[PDB]
């Protein structure tokens, strides 16, 4: 239901079947909220906010960070026991410790 | 409130005291406690490991 624009204006119903991971109650009296903030999205409760905590979530950017994160979640850089590591390059595990295959990949 | 003797009574707890000339709402109030709460702790924490 949330869309690029009332991200910040409907509140945020969900089903209390196991506690609230913030606030350790088995069912709250309210939907909770969200706030963006200096590129910050802010996640609290409603009515009375002391019933429950605030969470803060960080977006900033930081694009070869972003590109990072991305080649990581392919699982195609991993880290073994010695200490090495191997890329997925070609249909085949290459691990090299003169010649680094992490640019290549 | 104060300590009737230095020499034999001076256990106390830990306390603070923080006056901010501003007004802030709820939750930003809830925010900088929370911070304000984990900082104030680990710096407490590293001056007791590293020194008491
Ligand atoms: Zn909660």
């Amino acid at each position: 239901d949330l869309d690029e624009n009332n991200f910040t204006t409907v509140p945020l119903v969900i089903d209390y079947v196991t506690p609230c991971a913030l606030c350790k109650k088995r069912s709250h009296k309210h939907p909770h909220q969200l706030s963006l903030e200096n590129g910050a999205i802010r996640i609290y409760k409603t009515g009375n906010p002391h019933s429950c905590k605030v969470k803060i979530v960080p977006l900033d950017g930081n694009k070869l960070f972003n590109i990072a994160q991305r080649i990581l979640d392919t699982n195609s850089v991993l880290l073994t026991e010695r200490g090495d590591h191997i890329v997925w390059i070609n249909n085949s595990w290459k691990f090299n410790s003169e010649e680094p295959l992490i640019t290549k990949l | 409130e104060s300590l009737r003797d230095e020499e034999a009574y001076s256990i106390v707890r830990i306390f603070m005291d923080v006056d901010l000339d501003a007004c802030l709402d709820e939750i930003d109030y809830l925010t900088a406690i929370q911070d304000f709460i984990i900082e104030v702790s680990n710096c407490v924490a590293r001056f007791a490991f590293t020194e008491c």
